[PDB]
């Protein structure tokens, strides 16, 4: 694309950039410019990919989350007739969104997941995979709302499966994938249950594997356990 | 508050 | 332009919307189809085209000055050759920023400024010019630099004649023109005892109308007497 | 800190 002339290296080099100056849709078209180049990713250059568009999504999503709560108060009882605007410009922004998450899930096809043959490298795309599908079961209404969903779902299943047998408990990796897929289950597949289930289960798990750990990995896994377990707090 | 998905970094 | 079929009241509904999203680029594309109708702006129609762009650029400023700041490191005795980049993405970021500073520019000389009669309007619009115009002195370096500094001059000294003239000391308006060019004159026109000295006045002169105001109002003037305050402690 | 310019609204 636009970015088919510029060095793999340069691209890496202003993704930091654009992350260090808060431009992360510029760090977002970097990083799909470096993936375009058709090598695979480093572990330092998968968290630049997934950074970028997890800001630029999160951006998106919390301005749809405005958009539909003012649509949904217009559509009560006694609410005044203000005309099509609110509509059209949530489905707007709606149109945006859905265009980021399939440009994501278009690199994870092409080619990301098929050479991606460490555990830690797989995991990740896996769950990014599930995470993208995710974001477009939080918009959908229609017919294929059900095949989203089961999409989430599969991406995220196969994740743990390989996570559970190649990864520790207490790997960020599988921590944050148990931690979305938890989410998932909790808001998107009507299954609190499930979800407190597998948040418990993760949190205890990774507790009893945190002593074969350096003071720098526990850092970081205990971190993410306290998301586990800030969860459990409100859902419970 | 809004319930948490991972944030992990790396 | 990409508005034309849009119907300046929808546009400016959606403007709102976009605000309370914090999607502030397409709140001011929505203004800027607006002002694109032919039509005066109202009050609140002029707050809402000020508000847009203002987010707009503020994050392409911000931007740029961490940029600039790593570009005058890596030039530095003793600093490691890192290639074009860093010196081409800021001028990718300058370049977008200029963009935008001509794009309000633009809007403001066709024809914002001519039909703007009444002193609010006319004040508001000459603030504007002066402030883009400032934002423009900010990244300039060559030839232009001097001719860019005297349009902020300008358009900053006829706001400020005319506001004298037809405005209140405690006019928000005013106010917030003479902190504006009070900033221009301390970082733009290398002149800090003129920003010191139009602070200081401007100050006063509101401090000695606020006992003609009512509570909101005097809520609204003492909030920028306090930037006034701020600097003036920042400076001496 | 950095200094102000305008921010009123309106
Ligand atoms: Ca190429
Ligand atoms: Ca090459
Ligand atoms: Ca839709
Ligand atoms: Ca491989
Ligand atoms: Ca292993
Ligand atoms: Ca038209
Ligand atoms: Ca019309
Ligand atoms: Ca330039
Ligand atoms: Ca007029
Ligand atoms: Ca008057
Ligand atoms: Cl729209
Ligand atoms: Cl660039």
């Amino acid at each position: 694309g636009a970015m088919g002339s510029m060095e793999r290296a340069s691209l890496i080099q202003k993704a930091k950039l654009a992350e260090q100056a808060e431009r992360y849709e510029d760090m977002a078209a970097f990083m799909k410019g470096a993936v375009e180049k058709g090598e695979e990713l480093s572990c330092e250059e998968r968290n630049l990919l997934s950074v970028a568009y997890k800001n630029v999504v999160g951006g998106q999503r919390a301005a749809w989350r405005v958009l539909s709560s003012i649509e949904q108060k217009s559509n009560e009882e006694g609410s005044e007739e203000k005309g099509p605007e609110v509509r059209e410009y949530r489905e707007k922004v709606e149109t945006e969104l859905q265009g980021v998450c399939d440009t994501v899930l278009g690199l994870l096809d092409s080619h990301l997941i098929k050479e991606a043959g460490d555990a830690e490298s797989r995991v990740f795309y896996l769950k990014m995979k599930g995470d993208y599908y995710r974001y477009l079961a939080e918009v959908a209404t229609g017919d294929d709302k059900k095949r989203i969903i089961d999409s989430a779902r599969s991406a995220y299943q196969e994740a743990m499966d390989i996570s559970k047998k190649e990864m520790p408990p207490t790997n960020p990796i599988r921590l944050g994938l148990a931690l979305n897929f938890s989410v998932f289950h909790y808001e998107i597949a009507n299954s609190p249950e499930e979800a407190i289930s597998l948040a418990k289960t993760t949190f205890d798990e990774a507790m009893a594997d945190l002593h074969t750990l350096s003071e720098d990995s526990y850092k970081d896994s205990t971190l993410i356990m306290q998301l586990l377990r800030d969860n459990l707090t409100l859902w419970t | 508050l809004r319930r948490m998905s991972d944030e992990f970094v790396d």
